[PDB]
């Protein structure tokens, strides 16, 4: 119980946490350093990609044409910006998660991609980019329909990541 | 209840026989009629002690599951447990979580507690050896026939006989007696049997002939009294219910520990509430807030804690069971740190028991033969005439004999039936002299007049070996002045010469001088008969006599003396450098006491007495002051006297003090007063006598082989070895660790803060977790446990044994500037060496730090598939999941990284790592490398991500956190050196543990 030194507690820990403080910002400040601005050093984490759909729970651009891959250049800053293609019963739209130079591969339950896109660029060479029906006639029932994607570049993770290049879900319409 | 015991008893024992007759209502003759004995029992009820009341139920195992720390696991586990069933409102994950934890918790109770109890489960049993004490039957005479009936029956009033090889079955008037003498070793720890006389001798009733006690046996003769006192009542039985029902009561070390517990308990609690109170203006509800408060439990209990400081005080003892010193109790490893005073009993403690020669005055000069065991001394003489005639009569006029049994141990050493003094004299000549059986072979024993009381003197006439003589020697002993009466001439050198008037003194000045050292003497003298008086055949005729009893040649005096183990006197002045007090206590009296108090050094040459100064000064008492006497010596019969008041005053005045011829009870009043002192006492001790003391001590130490059955089970430890230098050892063996220990837990808290922060700033940031509670785990439990135990190794940064002892109050083993330096300071440099390789991962995948802010809604949202990086992809729940998984594995990491440097620093509080070494400690090398080798495992080997939850790392994920355990090593280091040199300052009084 210091009766005067609180005080001597007091400038030691305003300049001592600030120099702790200083050294830590010193290191990631390094480390940011080297990292590319457009492209993450390891992929991997990413490696086969996911299936994600809207279901919450244009004009610049290119007119294209479903086709082989389209090459944009190497991923860097001096062409502007890399051009990008273009394009009761709810309605579920599908879409593959980006990944920067992944290029996809390909060249009776109840009752109920084009290459072009790729590569994706990643968002600081394409702002804009844009990546790429149940009608049934049964109502009044729970249907369960799973939608997956084929691909050699494409892998399922049945224990994991039910996302992992499917989804799961559950409409109902009742009317 | 326990006070009364305390006090000195008060008696009978010169009331008239016909009186106490008319107290008791009985007969001297007849004795008790068996109607009134029937009567008198119910009325007292039996003469048995009381079953040891204090019968520790079985059940104790669970006051190890309880302690105060346990219990902060036990409130931990339930919270966890209460917060598991909060949950319960929805759809939760806590089923790998929370439940999980609650339950590693409680295991980590009942595990620590099952070790320690176990541990402890070796050394209770008292009550069990104090009753292989108890003879059985006794022979009472009741209507005026006797008859030995179950003891229990005796009661006060009735007549008991006992005779040579009975135990006196309870205290007794001596009404009728003869030649019977006592042993009263159970009350003044000293054995030389006792006369019991129908007079009394004297005022003290421990004194006084005619009282025979309990506890004691009826060594020869026969003799018959009046029960005085039965059962609890009797002298001995008060000093039996004064002990084994004591109370044991918290160590040191488990002090340190439940105040430990309670610094621990005021920032967990207080980090827990206002994690409540933060939350809550943030924009969560009682729901929310509630949750985070006991969440904020694990971060703060070091879950290793308790495991180690056991691990640790387990690791010591076994250092010292190979020291051999046994130790008990796991506490007890540090307690020795801190005792400040020691109550030594002396005979069987201080010293070897036995008796010895001292001296001897022949050639007009006096002679210091060698008292010690194993004969470290010098030859005295060999040479003269004088001495051989002298070394004739030792061995001759003597009627000892040494026990077969015998021929391996040394002469000293050996057991000889006969008297003290006798024994002595075989013992002198045997090892000077050569083999005695070999002398009376030689010279035969014609005819002999064994020692009476009466003559005082033993006398033989032996027929001498020179065979060109084997004429007839004459060799007597015996009470010196009665000797001399006895004499014409002395033996100066070899030939006689004409007890003039000179040297009628000398002797007389020799005698008086060797009665002061307290020793005994006898007298020497022989003569040659002539050969013309007494024919070859000759008799003698030890009836009467028909030869020559006065007018003899006096020949020389021999006295003698005792000694105390030969480790004492050293193993006494450690302690006092140790700057702890030595405390004489003992039944023997005065002068023999304060000899030895002398030999130890528990008194320190010309160390004074007032009635020493009395002498030199040549002056009365009391114109001495008493102040200048700082040595004391106090007679049992005096203490007595003196208020508790009058004891504690004498106990601050004096720094040498000597207690003698005290009573079991008075070693017992001794070991109070200096405890109302407040100071932590060892009584130290070998018999019966001791068992109140020792039982009250803070710690009670027994002689191994030479203690009593009393002494070993009122003891907590036990010197096998009877070596008292162990003692030492023991003082020691409690104070490194103590520091070391302090080591170890900066070591294990420093974790706790890198620990805490991620889910601190999970809530207030809203990032994904960083570091998740079964990661915690792996830390506590696993890699900080090497490391942590590691520290005890540790050496001494300063010569310990240099500085005082510890005041208890002020210098806590767990203060302020422990946590400040764990919390404040190094933890927090390892945080931020965790936080950094949580934004390396995430923001390797994608997801740069900016971005992470407010994220954990969608992130934690498992229904979005969709979770944007900072690029643009998207992830799934899964995926991002494995991402933040790597995360709190390389968080744990991180932490094993940091907690190198820590353990380097923490391995000295003041030394650099240069001056120490953090190099030979081996131990703590190895549990850098069985740390990393588990972080690598948990990471590397399969499965570790279905069941842990740890996932694979990159080479390059390691290196995080080495910017930061530098750091930590680099800072320490440079605050030490600043504390090393200003000493009285700064730094010093804020960091230094």
């Amino acid at each position: 119980r210091t009766l005067s030194r609180w005080v001597w507690i007091s400038l030691y820990y305003v300049a001592f946490y600030v120099v702790m403080s200083g050294i830590f910002a010193l290191c990631i400040y390094v480390l940011m350093r080297t990292i590319d601005p457009y492209t993450p050093d390891y992929q991997d984490q990413l490696k086969s990609p996911g299936v994600t759909l809207r279901p919450d729970v244009q004009e610049g651009s290119i007119n294209c044409t479903s086709e082989k891959y389209f090459f944009q250049e190497s991923f860097l800053a001096p062409n502007h910006t890399k051009f990008s293609c273009k394009f009761g019963k709810p309605c579920f739209i599908i879409k593959m998660n980006r990944i920067v130079k992944f290029l996809p591969g390909n060249s009776d339950g109840p009752p109920l991609y084009s290459l072009h896109y790729f590569p994706y660029y990643g968002k600081k060479a394409q702002p804009h980019y844009s990546n790429p029906k149940l009608l049934n006639v049964p109502r009044n029932r729970d249907v369960v329909i799973v939608c997956k994607i084929l691909a050699e570049h494409v892998s399922f993770d049945n224990p994991h990541d039910p996302y992992e290049g499917k989804v799961e879900f559950k409409l109902k319409i009742q009317k | 209840l326990e006070n009364m015991k305390k006090e000195m008893e008060i008696n009978d024992h010169q009331l008239s026989v016909a009186e106490l007759e008319q107290k008791y209502q009985t007969s001297a003759t007849k004795g008790l009629s068996a109607s009134l004995a029937a009567e008198l029992l119910l009325r007292d009820g039996p003469n048995a002690l009381r079953p040891p009341r204090g019968t520790p139920e079985y059940v104790k195992f669970a006051r190890q599951l309880a302690g105060g720390l346990q219990c902060l696991m036990w409130v931990a586990a339930a919270i966890c447990l209460i917060a598991f069933a909060i949950q319960a409102s929805e759809g939760d994950l806590t089923t790998d979580d929370n439940l999980y934890l609650a339950l590693a918790l409680i295991a980590v109770v009942v595990v620590t507690g099952c070790f320690g109890y176990y541990q402890e489960f070796k050394s209770t049993n008292i009550i069990a050896s104090f009753k292989n004490l108890v003879p059985q039957q006794a022979t009472v005479i009741r209507d005026g026939d006797k008859f030995q009936i179950n003891a229990d029956q005796l009661v006060v009033g009735d007549l008991v006989e006992m005779k040579g090889g009975d135990r006196v079955p309870a205290d007794i008037r001596i009404l009728q007696a003869q030649g019977r003498k006592v042993d009263n070793s159970s009350l003044t720890g000293e054995s030389e049997p006792q006369t019991r006389s129908p007079e009394c001798t004297h005022e003290s009733p421990l004194e006084t002939r005619n009282i025979a006690f309990f506890s004691t046996m009826c060594l020869e003769g026969t003799a018959q009294g009046l029960v005085v006192n039965t059962g609890d009542r009797t002298i001995i039985g008060r000093i039996a219910s004064l002990a084994s029902g004591v109370e044991n009561e918290k160590t040191p070390i488990a002090i340190e520990i439940e105040h430990f517990v309670d610094i621990i308990a005021g920032l967990a609690i207080l980090f827990g509430a206002t994690f409540f109170i933060v939350a809550m203006c943030i924009g969560y509800t009682f729901l929310r807030a509630m949750v985070f408060f006991m969440a904020i439990v694990v971060a703060y209990v070091p879950e290793g804690l308790l495991a180690t400081v056991t691990v640790c005080l387990s690791l010591t003892a076994k250092r010292l069971a190979s020291k051999n010193c046994v130790v008990k109790n796991l506490e007890a490893v540090e307690t020795l740190g801190s005792t400040s005073v020691i109550c030594s009993d002396k005979t069987g403690t201080l010293t070897q028991n036995r008796m010895t020669v001292s001296h001897l005055w022949f050639d007009n000069h006096i002679h210091s033969a060698d008292t010690t065991e194993d004969q470290s001394g010098q030859t005295f003489d060999q040479s003269s005439e004088t001495w051989r005639a002298l070394c004739r009569v030792l061995t001759l006029c003597n009627r000892a004999a040494f026990k077969s049994g015998q021929d391996a141990v040394p002469v000293p050493k050996r057991i000889v039936i006969g008297d003290a003094s006798e024994t002595a004299l075989l013992k002198f000549s045997e090892l000077t002299l050569g083999n005695a059986m070999g002398y009376r072979e030689r010279f035969p024993k014609v005819c002999e007049i064994p020692f009476n009381s009466t003559n005082k003197f033993q006398l033989s006439i032996h027929t001498l070996e020179d065979p060109r003589d084997p004429r007839h020697v004459l060799v007597m002993k015996g009470a010196p002045e009665r000797v001399l009466e006895r004499c014409s001439s002395i033996l100066i050198k070899g030939q006689e010469l004409p007890l003039d008037e000179q040297w009628r003194e000398a002797f007389q000045t020799a005698y008086l001088s060797l009665g002061g050292l307290g020793e005994r003497v006898l007298g020497f003298c022989q003569l040659y008969l002539s050969e013309k008086d007494y024919p070859p055949g000759y008799a003698f005729d030890v009836e009467a006599m028909n030869f020559p009893t006065s007018g003899l040649s006096f020949a020389g005096l021999v006295s003698m003396i005792d000694p105390p183990r030969a480790t004492v006197p050293d193993a006494v002045l450690k302690c006092r450098t140790a700057g702890i007090r030595v405390i004489m206590v003992t039944g023997d009296h005065p002068i023999t006491a304060k000899a030895i108090a002398a030999s130890v050094g528990i008194i320190s040459e010309g160390s004074e007495t007032v009635e020493d100064i009395a002498a030199r000064l040549r002056v009365p008492v009391d114109q001495v002051n008493r102040k200048d006497a700082r040595a004391c010596v106090i007679n049992g019969m005096q203490l007595k006297d003196m208020d508790p008041s009058e004891l504690v005053e004498a106990l601050r005045t004096h720094p040498e003090m000597v207690f003698a011829r005290t009573s079991p009870q008075q070693k017992l009043v001794i070991v109070e007063s200096c405890q109302r002192l407040g100071a932590i006492v060892a009584v130290t001790g070998d018999g019966v006598n001791d068992s109140p003391a020792l039982k009250k001590a803070d710690i009670g130490v027994a002689m191994g082989i030479a203690g009593s059955d009393a002494a070993k089970n009122a003891a907590d430890m036990i010197l096998l070895d009877d070596n008292f230098a162990s003692i030492v050892t023991g003082v020691e063996q409690g104070r490194l660790i103590f520091d070391n220990l302090k080591k170890s837990i900066a070591y294990t808290l420093t974790k706790n803060i890198p620990e805490l922060t991620p889910y601190l700033i999970y809530i207030t940031v809203s990032v994904p977790l960083p570091l998740g509670c079964i990661t915690i785990l792996f830390i506590e439990l696993c890699t900080d446990i090497f490391p942590s135990v590691s520290l005890a190794y540790e050496k001494a940064e300063s010569d310990i044994m240099h500085l005082r002892p510890r005041n208890p109050k002020r210098d806590r083993l767990v203060n302020e500037p422990l946590a400040a330096y764990s919390y404040f300071q190094i933890g927090a440099i390892q945080s931020f060496a965790g936080f950094t390789d949580y934004f390396t991962a995430m923001a390797q995948e994608g997801w740069f730090p900016l971005l992470c802010v407010g994220l954990r809604p969608q992130w934690e949202n498992h229904h979005l598939q969709d979770l944007q990086d900072s690029y643009g992809q998207e992830w799934t729940f899964g995926q991002r999941l494995y991402q933040q998984y790597t995360c709190y594995t390389v968080f744990f990491i991180s932490i094993e990284m940091c907690q190198i440097a820590d353990v380097l620093i923490r391995k000295t509080r003041r030394l650099s790592a240069f001056q120490q070494g953090f190099f030979r400690n081996r131990i703590l090398v190895i549990a850098i490398v069985f740390q990393v080798c588990i972080g690598c495992f948990l990471c590397y080997c399969p499965g570790m991500p279905n069941i842990f939850n740890f996932m694979p790392i990159r080479f390059q994920w390691w290196l995080v956190p080495m910017p930061f355990g530098l750091l930590i090593f680099v800072y320490d280091e440079i605050r030490k050196l600043g504390v090393r040199c200003c000493p009285g300052s700064w730094w010093d009084q804020e960091l230094y543990y």
